[PDB]
Protein backbone atom coordinates (compact mmCIF):
# COMPACT_ATOMS: atom_id res chain seq x y z
CA UNK A 1 0.00 0.00 0.00
CA UNK A 2 0.89 3.75 -0.51
CA UNK A 3 2.48 5.45 2.59
CA UNK A 4 0.46 8.25 3.33
CA UNK A 5 1.55 10.97 6.12
CA UNK A 6 -1.85 12.26 8.45
CA UNK A 7 -1.29 15.38 10.54
CA UNK A 8 -3.89 14.86 14.07
CA UNK A 9 -4.72 17.57 15.84
CA UNK A 10 -5.72 17.44 19.36
CA UNK A 11 -5.52 19.49 22.75
CA UNK A 12 -3.42 18.21 25.48
CA UNK A 13 -6.28 16.51 27.57
CA UNK A 14 -7.41 14.17 24.68
CA UNK A 15 -5.87 10.60 23.90
CA UNK A 16 -5.27 10.18 19.97
CA UNK A 17 -8.77 8.34 19.51
CA UNK A 18 -7.25 4.75 18.58
CA UNK A 19 -6.54 1.46 19.88
CA UNK A 20 -3.36 -0.13 18.99
CA UNK A 21 -2.30 -3.95 18.77
CA UNK A 22 1.02 -5.65 17.55
CA UNK A 23 4.83 -4.34 18.36
CA UNK A 24 7.81 -6.19 17.88
CA UNK A 25 7.37 -8.75 20.77
CA UNK A 26 4.36 -10.35 18.65
CA UNK A 27 5.94 -9.90 14.88
CA UNK A 28 3.44 -7.77 13.57
CA UNK A 29 3.20 -4.14 13.16
CA UNK A 30 1.83 -1.66 15.21
CA UNK A 31 -1.89 -1.49 13.82
CA UNK A 32 -4.94 0.46 14.53
CA UNK A 33 -7.48 -2.10 15.81
CA UNK A 34 -10.14 1.00 16.40
CA UNK A 35 -10.63 4.68 15.92
CA UNK A 36 -12.82 6.17 18.63
CA UNK A 37 -15.61 8.77 17.39
CA UNK A 38 -15.65 12.42 17.99
CA UNK A 39 -11.78 12.02 19.22
CA UNK A 40 -8.75 13.16 17.33
CA UNK A 41 -7.76 10.35 14.82
CA UNK A 42 -11.62 10.28 14.12
CA UNK A 43 -11.85 14.08 13.35
CA UNK A 44 -8.45 14.11 11.29
CA UNK A 45 -10.22 11.64 8.76
CA UNK A 46 -7.12 9.97 7.65
CA UNK A 47 -6.26 7.18 9.92
CA UNK A 48 -8.62 3.97 9.65
CA UNK A 49 -8.38 0.34 11.38
CA UNK A 50 -5.97 -1.72 9.86
CA UNK A 51 -3.32 1.04 9.09
CA UNK A 52 0.15 0.46 10.50
CA UNK A 53 1.75 3.03 11.79
CA UNK A 54 5.42 3.38 10.73
CA UNK A 55 6.10 6.21 12.84
CA UNK A 56 4.97 9.31 14.57
CA UNK A 57 6.66 12.76 14.13
CA UNK A 58 9.54 11.06 12.62
CA UNK A 59 9.87 8.31 15.59
CA UNK A 60 10.60 4.79 13.84
CA UNK A 61 7.95 2.46 15.58
CA UNK A 62 8.53 -0.48 12.88
CA UNK A 63 10.97 -2.41 15.48
CA UNK A 64 9.21 -1.19 19.05
CA UNK A 65 7.68 -3.32 21.72
CA UNK A 66 3.65 -2.62 22.01
CA UNK A 67 4.52 -0.59 25.52
CA UNK A 68 7.15 1.56 24.48
CA UNK A 69 5.08 2.15 21.22
CA UNK A 70 2.12 2.93 23.41
CA UNK A 71 4.30 5.38 25.45
CA UNK A 72 5.83 7.23 22.27
CA UNK A 73 2.40 7.63 21.26
CA UNK A 74 0.90 8.93 24.46
CA UNK A 75 4.02 11.63 24.82
CA UNK A 76 2.64 13.40 21.55
CA UNK A 77 0.88 16.91 21.74
CA UNK A 78 -0.87 19.11 19.40
CA UNK A 79 -0.01 18.78 15.80
CA UNK A 80 0.67 15.05 15.49
CA UNK A 81 2.29 13.52 12.06
CA UNK A 82 1.28 9.93 11.42
CA UNK A 83 2.91 7.46 8.75
CA UNK A 84 0.97 5.23 8.17
CA UNK A 85 0.12 2.25 5.40
CA UNK A 86 -2.90 0.00 5.02
CA UNK A 87 -1.75 -3.28 5.22
CA UNK B 1 -3.33 -19.91 26.80
CA UNK B 2 -4.38 -16.82 28.89
CA UNK B 3 -6.79 -15.51 26.15
CA UNK B 4 -6.24 -11.89 26.12
CA UNK B 5 -5.36 -9.35 22.91
CA UNK B 6 -2.42 -6.93 23.66
CA UNK B 7 -4.38 -3.69 23.06
CA UNK B 8 -4.43 -0.19 24.06
CA UNK B 9 -6.23 2.45 23.70
CA UNK B 10 -4.39 5.65 23.69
Amino acid sequence: GPIRKVLLLKEDHEGLGISITGGKEHGVPILISEIHPGQPADRCGGLHVGDAILAVNGVNLRDTKHKEAVTILSQQRGEIEFEVVYV
Amino acid sequence: RLQRRRETQV
